[PDB]
């Protein structure tokens, strides 16, 4: 069975940095896009970034380019989202998602448990 | 999980047609090639043909143009192989197999049923032997240049073959750490680290570089 | 960037009545014949479960009550008569690059 | 009557039409099937006996008369004036074929400017489910329903073929190809619109840059590993395969479409100069340079496949069995991004692949436009500039049949019959009418007065005995077996195969229609009405 397992939560100091993990298993992770999304308490969703393990290309929007860096390692079956210059506005839970294949519209199929960055 | 179950044996008069069936399970029927293999009694193994269930296409060795025809029925996950002009030379055991694309290799093997009535490979002597636990080696030579497209099999007495080494240097899933390999171009070597009594079986040296699939002469290690 | 919007912000779906949730956009998302708009499902403390592939095809582990259709700049999440167990906020994604954006979200409950 | 300038421009004009993107498809695709070197030998035999004489007959014919494709037959034999119309109708089908293909290549040239060629990674626009083309350290298997990025790119990013299901259900138009197709007719317009006098300078660059680009591509693949396996796979002869009839028909077929007589384009070119004492020297170089160019053409492809086949851990055989174009647009595209020198050679090949088409597409319209204008001087005298616009717009709607109907379902169906027995039927009757009814002694007379020398008793033996036999052989080869073909696990139904046969059959209905027309309006009795139509001059 497919599953996405993140790391545990972590408290943040103003101006600190965190390192969320997300291990893929049970599918060809090296041929899909690994997503990252915010879930702020009281608002909707806000997309952060995206990466293709195997190539390393990344695409950002929503002003996250000046706050986030994302990498991946095909040999370990993991994708690591790094974040710096955190503040109170970044207080939210972050999810990891597997992008479906493009013939079906890249609907994010399965999800991780989410980790709190506050 | 995957299985390939044939029908039983049968005797047919010389010159008449004979048929064998094979049911598949544990995997999607359309996501692999249904290949067939020939085993003349007391001889090496030889490829028969190939089937594409997605469109009914077939591809087979040039010697089976006026001897056999291939087909399947995907609605029941069943495969058939029709033979014609049967003769005494065709007394052989035929195998039902699974084969994906690019290793042009036989993934798994059925139990095999008895029937009663190009680039080639070569090997060394079929009496190479040594005591149990010693480092063993087998030599296999190619008639033409094949880069790394070679595999190795294990056929115990009364059992079907099985894929052991993959791309001539890596051991397939389900294979102990004892077996290793190496080779490039025309010189291929099959080694055994700490050979055991259970490894006393017949081996084969396959050509994957191009269709038709061709094998070697076959050697056995005893002891 | 493609901006997605939704309305009504909160649907008073009485038990046993039909519900429809729209997803308006600036584009023009129809590319290569595949509708690059999807639907998810959130509950309190639960992951954003998938609902619909390409705004028309049901999802894995998704009940048959949920479906969608449309073309161009306006889709709608047509849903069979709901129960209280379907209390969840539904979000509209767009998977037409460069960027992938989300909608504001509508609260659909009893 | 306007005449052409330097002799060489002529030679560049003809060879640019002689070599095209078709030679990059069929020639390398047919050789190894017929045994590689075992196919090059009959390719050379039939080229000497079958290729050159039908090639120089048409150039030598236009040399003397200078009348085009329609009006010339008023002088040769009046009963065969319908050939020029048959070339025009067939040209309308080939004009569509050719013009849409370059839009698929122009889609690559515009996209190839990006350093990250979207040919190796199924990024966020592909059917990534059946996408895997990174041949890692034995942690992969290739399933039957599996594909590569380049297979998907030519599948659902050029054709958008998933929009449509078959010939019975046709899709819409791609906006990208709609802009690419118009740019192609733009350059085709100005090249002929300015006049045949100016087209000699357009072929000055387009007929020479491919030969440079062949060298630019040849040095790369040759210096990499695996080239020895690629060249060996191609030139290693399979001698016993030569005993089959299919090899001889394919060898005779390749020389015909490689040289391309009977299409009226070669005839129109010789009609613009006397060519005193230099025509036999010009045509003979084209036939050998055309055959050597195709040899070098396929020699580059397999030289690049050899480097892959070393990387791919397999033989070049059983690789991209689908079709000629689908092989080149996909397979050779993969190699460009896999060569370390990418971002440059993606431009070089798909700038010559378009240039080979454009140069050959420029020449195509000149044959038709030369034909009609020679018949209607009230159009040529004042509307010669407007007449070209009527043909280009006419060819635009001809090419539109593919784009706004979903994908390549019209192209491959139109491929097998637009250039089928119709073009061979024309090429046959051009040989029969000029040789048997129109006395070959008179044609041999008309040529030797212009050249200061006669090639008679060698070519003539070939013209009256070898030429009708080995042109009727290609006709008799086609009636035996119906080519039930396929496209991407989709077999074509029966009614469409008959439709393609009907389109190809009706494409040359002009020559029975015209003969039937003249014999009804002609006065006299049954014998007299036939003599008046056959009477030369
Ligand atoms: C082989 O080669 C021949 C000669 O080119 C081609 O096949 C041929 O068959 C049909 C049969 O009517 C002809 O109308 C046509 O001229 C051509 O397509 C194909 O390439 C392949 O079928
Ligand atoms: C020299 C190679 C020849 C082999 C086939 C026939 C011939 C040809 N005839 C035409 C007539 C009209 C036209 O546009 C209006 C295009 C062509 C072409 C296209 C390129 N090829 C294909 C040439």
């Amino acid at each position: 069975q497919v599953q996405l397992q993140q790391s545990g939560p972590e408290l943040v100091k103003l101006g600190a940095s965190v390192r969320i993990s997300c291990k893929a298993s049970g599918y060809r992770f090296s041929y899909s896009w690994m997503n990252w999304v915010k879930q702020r308490p009281g608002k909707g969703l806000e997309w952060i970034g995206r990466i293709y393990p195997g190539d390393g290309d990344t695409k950002y929007s929503g002003k996250f380019k000046g706050k986030a860096t994302l990498t991946a390692d095909k040999s370990s079956s993991t994708v690591y989202m790094q974040l710096s210059s955190l503040t109170s506005e970044d207080s939210a839970v972050y999810f990891c998602a597997r992008s479906a294949y493009g013939s079906e519209g890249f609907a994010m199929d399965y999800w991780g448990q989410g980790t709190s960055v506050t | 999980e995957v299985q390939l179950q044939q029908s039983g044996p049968e005797l047919v008069k010389p010159g008449a047609s004979v048929k064998i069936s094979c049911k598949a399970s544990g995997y999607t029927f359309t996501d692999y090639y249904m290949n067939w293999v020939k085993q003349s009694h007391g001889k090496s193994l030889e490829w028969i043909g190939n089937i594409n269930p997605n469109n009914g296409g077939t591809s087979y060795n040039q010697k089976f143009k006026g001897k056999a025809t291939l087909t399947v029925d995907k609605s029941s996950t069943t495969a058939y192989m029709e033979l014609r002009s049967l003769t005494s030379e065709d007394s052989a055991v035929y195998y039902c197999t699974r084969s994906p694309v690019r290793p042009y290799y036989f993934d798994y093997w059925g139990q095999g049923t008895t029937l009663t009535v190009d680039i080639v490979m070569t090997q060394s002597h079929k009496f190479m032997s040594t005591s149990v636990g010693d480092r063993v080696s087998i030599t296999c030579k190619a008639s033409q240049d094949v880069s790394t497209a070679v595999a190795w099999y294990q056929q115990k007495p009364g059992q079907s073959p099985k894929l052991l080494i993959y791309s001539a240097s890596y051991r397939y899933t389900g294979v102990p750490d004892r077996f290793t390999g190496s080779g490039s171009g025309t010189d291929f070597t099959f080694t055994i680290s700490s050979v055991q009594a259970e490894d006393l079986a017949v081996y084969y040296c396959q050509q994957h570089y191009s269709i038709p699939r061709t094998f070697g002469g076959g050697t056995k290690l005893e002891i | 960037d493609i901006v997605l919007t939704q309305s009504p912000a909160s649907l008073a779906v009485s038990l046993g009545q039909r519900a429809t949730i729209s997803c308006r956009a600036s584009e023009s998302v129809d590319n290569y014949g595949i509708s690059f708009l999807n639907w998810f499902q959130q509950k309190p403390g639960q992951p954003p479960k998938l609902l619909i592939y390409a705004a028309s095809n049901q999802g894995s582990g998704v009940p048959a009550r949920f479906s969608g259709s449309g073309s161009g700049t306006y889709f709608s999440l047509n849903i069979h008569p709901m129960e209280e167990d379907d209390t969840a906020v539904y979000f509209c994604q767009q998977t037409k690059g460069v960027s992938w954006t989300f909608g504001g979200g509508t609260k659909v409950e009893i | 009557r306007e005449t052409w300038g330097k002799k060489v421009d002529f030679l560049l004009s003809v060879i640019g039409y002689a070599v095209d993107l078709g030679n990059v498809w069929r020639f390398p695709y047919i050789c190894y099937q017929n045994g590689g070197g075992a196919f090059l030998l009959p390719y050379t035999i039939m080229a000497i006996f079958g290729g050159i004489p039908l090639f120089y007959m048409e150039l030598a014919l236009g040399q003397y008369h200078r009348n085009g494709c329609i009006s010339i037959w008023r002088k040769i034999c009046p009963i065969f004036k319908g050939i020029g119309y048959a070339i025009c109708i067939i040209a309308f089908y080939i004009a569509s074929y050719y013009n849409t293909i370059m839009a698929w290549a122009l889609y690559y040239l515009i996209s190839s400017f990006t350093d990250q060629l979207p040919w190796t990674s199924c990024k966020n626009s592909w059917n990534t489910g059946n996408c895997t083309n990174y041949f890692s350290e034995d942690n992969i298997t290739w399933t039957l329903h599996s594909t590569s990025p380049a297979e998907e790119f030519y599948t659902r990013h050029v054709l958008q073929i998933h929009r449509s299901k078959g010939l019975q259900d046709l899709g819409g138009i791609s906006w990208q190809l709609a802009l690419c197709i118009m740019l192609i007719f733009t350059v085709i317009y100005f090249s002929i619109w300015k006049g045949v006098k100016t087209s000699g300078k357009v072929v000055w660059v387009t007929a020479t840059f491919p030969y440079i680009a062949l060298s630019v591509l040849l040095v790369r693949g040759a210096t990499l590993p695996g080239a020895w396996r690629g060249v060996l796979f191609y030139l290693k002869p399979n001698w016993q395969k030569l005993l089959e009839t299919g090899v001889w028909i394919d060898a005779a077929a390749q020389i015909f479409f490689s040289l391309g007589p009977g299409f009226g384009v070669l005839l129109a070119f010789a009609s613009y100069n006397k060519f005193n004492n230099n025509c036999y020297q010009d045509a003979l170089v084209t036939s050998v340079v055309n055959c050597m160019t195709s040899f070098v053409s396929g020699f580059v492809i397999f030289t690049v496949l050899g480097y892959m086949a070393e990387m791919r851990n397999e033989d070049v055989s059983e690789v991209a069995k689908d079709a000629g174009p689908s092989l080149l647009f996909i397979t050779y595209a993969e190699a460009i991004a896999n060569m370390p020198a990418s971002t440059f050679f993606a431009i070089i090949f798909f700038l010559m692949l378009i240039t080979l088409g454009l140069d050959s597409s420029f020449a195509g319209l000149e044959g038709v436009i030369t034909a009609v204008l020679d018949e209607f001087p009230h159009v040529w005298a004042k509307r010669r500039e407007r007449f070209v616009l009527a043909v280009v717009i006419t060819c635009f709607f001809g090419s539109l049949v593919t784009l706004t109907f979903g994908g390549a379902y019209v192209v491959k169906l139109l491929e097998e019959y637009a250039t089928g027995p119709a073009v061979l039927t024309v090429a046959l009757i051009e040989a029969v009418a000029v040789s048997w009814f129109y006395g070959i002694t008179q044609f041999c007379r008309d040529v030797k007065e212009m050249l200061g020398f006669s090639p008679g008793w060698f070519w003539r033996i070939c013209w009256v005995a070898i030429s009708p036999l080995f042109l009727l052989f290609i006709i008799a080869s086609f009636l035996m077996s119906p080519p039930q073909l396929r496209l991407f696990q989709y077999n074509y139904p029966y009614w469409s195969i008959i439709l393609g046969y009907a389109i190809g059959t009706s494409s040359f209905i002009c020559i029975p229609t015209y003969i039937a027309y003249r014999l009804i309006i002609t006065p006299g009795t049954f014998k007299e009405r036939i003599i008046k139509s056959i009477t030369p001059e």
